[PDB]
């Protein structure tokens, strides 16, 4: 299910976070991966494997994991930060399952 | 106080158990998955 | 249940058992029989006058104390209750 | 990398679709090719998954019956079939090749590239 906040609210300069929450057998046994996805456009990875950053992503962005749940925090939140983020994460019930959250509209207040 | 509840839980998580009987003993068929990593041939 | 049911079962088994007793003790002799599946003869040596063997060796007897009827499936015990039963002294 | 993937279509319902997308850039081999669903008014929803180097697929539980990953080695394009089309199966079908990553302690995956490609019924 992946459930995660509908929305988030942040403006600029303040440090805000992304929260999901699922089962102990997707985010508790498997590593959490966020995908960014700007407006109008396709979703591109953000994190992988709850902390790594691929090349390109800044390290304003950070990926944490506690128990079963992970939080992405977005320090330094800027305009262009504006888009919705999904979490996936494999499940171990089948052989092959990921779950992607629901997903979160940040927007950037002002 | 933390520590009171992770002592609690790993006391409480035998009791009763026969480590002489497989999971599912009669009920199931225990899957195992395996998986290896081959630190050097 | 029947996990419950045999874990039962097993402890009834096993309580009040005497490892130190053969099955039958003032009674008839106990008939061991004995498979081998030779697995591999690794190395003939001249030298030392030796070879060695790799087996699986395999003894089945009747041991009435170890006897059970509430349940109908051919039981598999941990190894580690082999401590606590009785086994032939068999010696290569 | 670099997934390009097929134009538009629009068909109606019950007619079975055809999207696919040609990889570029990496042996298509080794990585393998994960299908993912995106409803315009909703969130992304894993299609299903299979690889290519033994055609084993992994489809979700809610597509058991309905969808069809096959691939072509040769030219290194890997596509779904999706059947019995309803209203609610119009949505933009992304295919993401699925990065792994194994040592000792387990495994990490992950979407790496992902590509675009919408549909309409
Ligand atoms: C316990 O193990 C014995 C030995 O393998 C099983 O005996 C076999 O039972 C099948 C029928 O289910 C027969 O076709 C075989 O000929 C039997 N073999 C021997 C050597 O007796 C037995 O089925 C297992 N379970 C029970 C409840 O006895």
């Amino acid at each position: 299910v992946l459930t995660q906040p509908p929305s988030a609210s942040g403006t600029p300069g303040q440090r805000v976070t992304i929260s999901c929450s699922g089962s102990s057998s997707n985010i508790g046994s498997n590593t959490v991966s966020w995908y960014q996805q700007l407006p109008g456009t396709a979703p591109k990875l953000l994190i992988y494997s709850t902390n790594q950053r691929p090349s390109g992503v800044p390290d304003r962005f950070s990926g944490s994991k506690s128990g079963t749940s992970a939080s992405l925090a977005i320090g330094g939140l800027q305009s262009e930060d504006e888009a919705d983020y999904y979490c996936a994460a494999w499940d171990d019930s089948l052989k092959r399952l990921v779950v992607f959250g629901g997903g979160t509209r940040l927007t950037v207040l002002g | 106080d933390n520590t009171t509840v992770f002592t609690r839980i790993l006391d409480r998580l035998l009791d009763g158990y026969d480590n002489r009987l497989r999971p599912g003993l009669g009920e199931r068929v225990t899957e195992v998955k395996t998986d290896i990593f081959v630190t050097s041939f | 249940s029947n996990m419950s049911l045999v874990k039962e079962t097993v402890d009834r088994l096993l309580k009040g058992y005497d490892i130190r007793l053969r099955p039958d003790f003032g009674g008839p002799p106990v008939a061991v029989g004995m498979n081998i599946d030779i697995a591999s003869i690794d190395m003939v040596s001249e030298v030392n006058m030796d070879y060695t063997l790799t087996m699986y060796f395999q003894q089945a007897w009747r041991d009435k104390r170890l006897s059970y009827n509430v349940i109908p499936l051919n039981l598999t015990l941990d190894n580690r209750v082999a401590d606590q039963l009785w086994v032939p002294d068999t010696y290569f | 990398v670099q997934l390009v993937q097929s134009g538009a279509e629009v068909k109606k319902p019950g007619a079975s679709v055809k999207v696919s997308c040609k990889a570029s850039g990496y042996t298509f081999i080794s990585y393998d090719i994960n299908w993912v669903r995106q409803a315009t008014g909703q969130g992304l929803e894993w299609m299903g998954g299979m690889d290519p180097k033994s055609g084993n697929t992994g489809y979700a539980q809610k597509f058991q019956g309905r969808v069809t990953m096959t691939t072509n080695t040769a030219i290194s394009t890997a596509y779904m079939e999706l059947s019995s089309l309803r209203s609610e199966d119009t949505a933009v079908y992304y295919c993401v090749r699925g990065e792994q990553s194994y040592d000792r302690t387990g495994y990490s995956d992950w979407f790496d590239p992902w590509g675009q490609g919408t549909l309409v019924t």
